[PDB]
Formats: C-alpha cells, sequence, structure tokens
C-alpha cells in the first residue's frame, strides 16, 4: 500500500507547543486532513487542505505540508487536548488512507489517587453457587496501577481479571477488578481485600463473608 | 445541524453477511459523497469505501475484494454497506462519514456515531445481571454487575434514563473465559435516598437480553 | 500548481457535483 509514517505516542511539556508529524513520500504533492479522536468519541475534522480549519475548530490548531511531511501544531495546549490524532491523505489511485494515529500526552497535569469501591456478592449470585467480588477503581492519575487481591491478609493466585486503564472524560482513569470464586471458596476465607498501589502508595478495601 | 444516525451492528460468522446503515439529516444528502470507514477496538481508523453523490461511481480499499458494497437512497437520505464473506480480521467499529472536501483533496467532514461488527465463530451469550447493594458513608455507591456475555455492547441506563447523575459504567472485562463483565455504579445520598428506588436497564442486543433490576438494601 | 493538479485527480474520480 502507501505509507503515511506516524510516531505512535507524542508528549508535550507545560508551556510547550504539541507538535505531530506525518510523513509519506509525495506528500507534499497531496492535501493532508488531521482528525482527533477523543477518548470514547467519534473522530472529528480539525485541518484539511494542508491548512485549512473547519468552523468551531480553534485558530491555535495549525497545519502544514511541505516536503513529505504534513505537521499538526497546537499552541495553549490544554488538558482537554488529550486525544489520538490521526493525519489522512491519499495513495496513488487517490484511495483515502490514514496515518497510524499518534497519542498526544500533555504532561504537568496533577497527581490524583484512586478511589476504590468493592462490592461483595450479591445473594442471588450466591444463590447460583458463585460469588464475583467487584472492586472499582476510578478518578488516578497517571493511569498505571497495580491491583492486588488478599484473602484473610494473603495474596490470591487465581481467579484474577483486572482491566486496563482506560481514560474517563476528565482525563483521569478507571479500571476494575473481578475476583470470581465460587459461593464455597467465598465462604471459606474470613475476609477479601482490594489492594490498589498507585504511585508507592496503596489504597485497601475489605470485605467480610460472616455479615 | 447535520446528523448521521448508523444502525444494523451485531455478531456473525466467519464467512456471513451483514447489512449497514446510515440515516443523514440536516444537509442536502443528495450533493454530498458519503463514506465509510472502519475501526477495530483499541487501533486506528481504516478506510473502506465511498461513493458519489448521486451514486454512479463507487470505491473500495485494498482488503474488500469485492465483498463489500457501498449504495444509497437518495430519496430516503440513507447511505448502505452491505458487507459479505466476513473474515475475523473484519471485526470492527463502522461510521460513516460526509464527504466535504472534493475536489481539493479528501475531508471526511462529520462522522456517524459507529456500530460495532464483532466476526466470530463463538455463540452469542446472554449476561447475567446482579445488584450491586451499598454496605459500606453519606453518600452510596449502588450498581448492577452485568456477568458473562458475549459480544459487545451492552448498554446501562438508570431509572429508565432519569437518573444520569453519578453514573459510571466501567469499560468489561474480557475474561479467559471469552465471556465479558462489566459494571455500573450510581453514587447517591446515603439514607436521604431509600426514599428513592434504584434500577439498572440493562440491554444486551446480540442475545436478545433486556433486564431492569431493583438494587436495594 | 498544487490545487490544479488536486483537481484533476478528483475529476477523474467524479463524486461530487462539478
Amino acid at each position: 500500500s502507501y505509507e503515511l509514517t506516524q510516531s505512535p505516542s507524542v508528549s508535550v511539556s507545560p508551556g510547550q507547543p504539541a507538535s505531530i508529524t506525518c510523513s509519506g513520500d509525495k506528500l507534499g504533492d497531496k492535501y493532508a486532513c488531521w482528525y482527533q479522536q477523543k477518548p470514547g468519541q467519534v473522530p472529528v475534522l480539525v485541518i484539511y487542505e494542508d491548512t485549512k480549519r473547519p468552523s468551531g475548530i480553534p485558530e491555535r490548531f495549525s497545519g502544514s505540508n511541505s516536503g513529505n511531511t504534513a505537521t499538526l501544531t497546537i499552541s495553549g495546549v490544554e488538558a482537554g487536548d488529550e486525544a489520538d490524532y490521526y493525519c489522512q491523505a491519499w495513495d496513488s489511485i487517490t484511495h483515502v488512507v490514514f496515518g497510524g494515529g499518534t497519542r498526544l500526552t500533555v504532561l504537568g497535569q496533577p497527581k490524583a489517587s484512586p478511589t476504590v469501591t468493592l462490592f461483595p456478592p450479591s445473594s442471588e449470585e450466591l444463590q447460583a453457587n458463585k460469588a464475583t467480588l467487584v472492586c472499582l477503581i476510578s478518578d488516578f492519575y497517571p493511569g498505571v496501577v497495580k491491583v492486588a487481591w488478599k484473602a484473610d491478609g494473603s495474596a490470591v493466585n487465581a481467579g484474577v481479571e483486572t482491566t486496563t486503564p482506560s481514560k474517563q472524560s476528565n482525563n483521569k482513569y478507571a479500571a476494575s477488578s473481578y475476583l470470581s470464586l465460587t459461593s464455597d471458596q467465598w465462604k471459606s476465607h474470613k475476609s477479601y481485600s482490594c489492594q490498589v498501589t498507585h504511585e508507592g502508595s496503596t489504597v485497601e478495601k475489605t470485605v467480610a463473608p460472616a455479615e | 445541524e447535520v446528523q448521521l444516525v448508523e444502525s444494523g451492528g451485531g455478531l456473525v460468522q466467519p464467512g456471513g453477511s451483514l447489512r449497514l446503515s446510515c440515516a443523514a439529516s440536516g444537509f442536502t444528502f443528495s450533493n454530498c459523497a458519503m463514506h465509510w470507514v472502519r475501526q477495530a477496538p483499541g487501533k486506528g481508523l481504516e478506510w473502506v469505501a465511498v461513493i458519489s453523490y448521486h451514486g454512479s461511481n463507487k470505491y473500495y480499499a485494498d482488503y474488500v475484494k469485492g465483498r463489500f458494497t457501498i449504495s444509497r437512497d437518495n430519496s430516503k437520505n440513507m447511505l448502505y454497506l452491505q458487507m459479505n464473506n466476513l473474515k475475523l480480521e473484519d471485526t470492527a467499529v463502522y461510521y460513516c462519514a460526509r464527504e466535504g472536501g472534493a475536489p481539493s483533496g479528501w475531508a471526511l467532514d462529520y462522522w456517524g456515531q459507529g456500530v460495532l461488527v464483532t466476526v466470530s465463530s463463538a455463540s452469542t451469550k446472554g449476561p447475567s445481571v446482579f445488584p450491586l447493594a451499598p454496605s459500606s458513608e453519606s453518600t452510596a455507591a449502588l450498581g448492577c454487575l452485568v456477568k458473562d456475555y458475549f459480544p459487545e455492547p451492552v448498554t446501562v441506563s438508570w431509572n429508565s434514563g432519569s437518573l444520569t447523575s453519578g453514573v459510571h459504567t466501567f469499560p468489561a472485562v474480557l475474561q479467559s473465559s471469552g465471556l465479558y463483565s462489566l459494571s455500573s455504579v450510581v453514587t447517591v445520598p446515603s439514607s436521604s435516598l431509600g426514599t428513592q428506588t434504584y434500577v439498572c436497564n440493562v440491554n444486551h442486543k446480540p442475545s436478545n437480553t433486556k433486564v431492569d433490576k431493583r438494587v436495594e438494601i | 500548481d498544487k490545487k490544479q493538479k488536486v483537481h484533476a485527480l478528483f475529476y477523474k474520480l467524479d463524486i461530487v457535483p462539478i
């Protein structure tokens, strides 16, 4: 096929403009567009015809194309500008081609410890001889957490499934972790705990089967 | 005021067929070329096809190989994509998009909301819905566990959509079983709201599963 | 001229009204 090379990840430091490049053989002979896709949203056209902005796109978004390189630049960077940015143009028979996408990280955002909510199995699920413990982790930043489960203070080695962190609307992160037991397994310990480590510190919630 | 509302996604087996629909409004549809673009979960955008304003010329990405067909109905302001001989790698969210740059290059200036097409040899499975009752305390979290379903997506509302403040529906986990689970939580004033009923409305359209579960002490 | 060359390509596609 064609090309369109984009760096998969770009970070911008406080006070700097963001710069996102897109290279391809003959790219300067084509018109480049740029699309912004925020988490869980559809793509939005931010630049077309190399340099032009649709109505409602702030002028701090600028585009250029020269030689083999198209460039999206963002001045006055805000935390809300974190998103995946895709360039696009066309191949040798004028068919639409997208770049690989660049994920933009805006540095310097404040740290936020996770909120942790732990639910015991419902009576309904226990009646079906199952017992899922649900540990919901919300509003943390940056997006790295480690989740450990404990049974009577001892590390659980099986039955744990945890999601990858995912960006919320407010640029913070959320994740969940599930401990799937049988009802008998649930009753075989006095306490179970979900323990979330984030930036060297931990938050732990506990539940007890015996009320 | 442009709008592009899609429908027609779901689960289909390798080799099967599916038809997507895109209803347009707010602009003179018959004057615009129209696109389909797809995005595999957690992956990048990939063009599928384009069709001319009055429907004569159609062009397709290299992987289509005659298997998909783009069409339009300008009297109903409808755009379609008929997909045949589907392969596992065709699993993706499919968007329709309006063209607004041509002839000065491509520019996809408005995009539909997207529908998920899952290609899989596994059977659909409807979820079990369990209440997540608070215990833990001036506010309380309560919720619903949507356990062991396939495929995505599941939608969850509270009190038929009347309750939106403090609702958090978490992304699903994919277990080693090949089945998904998710949870949806609403944070409410504790004590003060026991005067209120809380019901999660779970819908898993691939399995024909729609459950309203009351969540009480 | 870039625009003139791009237009030549898109006229051949024939996807939008002239």
